[PDB]
């Protein structure tokens, strides 16, 4: 099956930046959307980021549009997110996560927490 | 002129089996998600129309009022359990996993789709785990690996079964509901389901039109003693014109005579 490795999570400095990883296995994802989801304590599951690597077309969350940035890396076969200008919203665990379609095209990625078919542990992020 | 026009319809008998809707109590085995044929009956849709206590039930292909008046070979019923989030996403000429991937319906499927509450009778406090999702078609043992086991433990190799997180405590718009299709077929056979057919009120002697069974005709009624058995229309000792006409709920003959 698929697994999915999230790591890179730490403690920052509200300004500072950081950056988070995603390492899949079992499955092909270099024509196929990946991105990054979060949950915070007393916060919904919402996906901040997505990209996918057919074109290496990128959506980002509305509470994160102009502060991060996600990048595909077919060589690593990776998947990360740097952070800019860090809020305390920003805190809460990753999780990395895929379609169950693997799309071929341009297509922007989804942020409801019902897109995951499989998921990894997840990473924890503090802006403190 | 003729008075008032006349209907006369024999009773309602055969009641289509709707009421395995009303009043079910239990799942459809796994294999078997409840897909009936339905033929050789009257189907009864008036309790539909105006129930107005139900999530949805919507359908295309034919206006409401008008399902008497058409007549088709056979109803397919094909009723599954689905969650919320889908109940709009369920319909021809949409998009979605389980329409497509399990079973195709025609992008102009005509056919009239009902979603049903079960919030507070079917759904269970800690949870019904009876729900599972076909994902994958790649053309036209089922392992979700690539490389076969033949039982021996290591990659693409995993358990009977973990507990699975299904839960109720979920929103309004994420409980599951019931879906129910009703697919009307119109193909080379004889007619033999047919809409019910109301009547009304019988007035005799006078002058008005008649329609028994389909049979129009206009004049007046005369009570005719001649005897025909009750299953007898058609004979020869007159041999010039359809003579009498017996209504179906009293067996009484009677013949016509015109106006004016």
């Amino acid at each position: 099956q698929v697994q999915l490795q999230e790591s890179g999570g730490g403690a920052v400095q509200p300004g500072g930046s950081l950056g988070l990883s995603c390492t899949a296995s079992g499955f092909n994802f270099e024509t196929s959307t990946v991105g990054w989801f979060r949950q915070a304590p007393g916060k919904e599951n919402e996906g901040v980021s997505c990209i996918n690597k057919g074109y290496e077309d990128t959506n980002y969350a509305d509470s994160v549009k102009g502060r991060f940035t996600i990048s595909r890396d077919a060589a690593k076969n990776t998947v990360y997110l740097q952070m800019d200008s860090l809020q305390p919203e920003d805190t809460a665990t990753y999780y990395c996560a895929a379609h169950n379609e693997p799309y071929f095209c341009d297509y922007s990625g989804r942020f409801r927490w019902n897109e995951y078919s499989y998921y990894g542990q997840g990473t924890q992020v503090t802006v403190s | 002129q003729p008075t008032e026009s006349i209907v006369r319809f024999p009773n309602i008998t055969n009641l289509c089996p709707f009421g395995e809707v009303f009043n079910a109590t239990r799942f459809a085995s796994v294999y078997a998600w409840n897909r009936k044929r339905i033929s050789n009956c009257v189907a009864d849709y008036s309790v539909l129309y105006n129930s107005a206590s139900f999530s949805t039930f919507k359908c295309y292909g034919v206006s409401p009022t008008k399902l008497n008046d058409l007549c088709f070979t056979n109803v397919y019923a094909d009723s599954f359990v689905i969650r919320g989030d889908e109940v709009r996403q369920i319909a021809p000429g949409q998009t979605g996993k389980i329409a497509d991937y399990n079973y195709k319906l025609p992008d102009d499927f005509t056919g009239c789709v009902i979603a049903w509450n079960s919030n507070n009778l079917d759904s269970k406090v800690g949870g019904n785990y009876n729900y599972l999702y076909r994902l994958f078609r790649k053309s036209n043992i089922y392992q979700a690996g690539s490389t076969p086991c033949n039982g021996v433990e290591g990659f693409n190799c995993y358990f009977p079964l973990q507990s699975y997180g299904f839960q109720p405590t979920n929103g309004v718009g994420y409980q599951p509901y019931r879906v129910v299709v009703l697919s009307f077929e119109l193909l080379h056979a004889p007619a033999t389901v047919c809409g019910p057919k109301k009547s009304t009120n019988l007035v005799k002697n006078k002058c008005v039109n008649f329609n028994f069974n389909g049979l129009t005709g206009t004049g007046v009624l005369t009570e005719s003693n001649k005897k025909f058995l009750p299953f007898q229309q058609f004979g020869r000792d007159i041999a010039d014109t359809t003579d009498a006409v017996r209504d179906p709920q009293t067996l009484e003959i009677l013949d016509i005579t015109p106006c004016s």
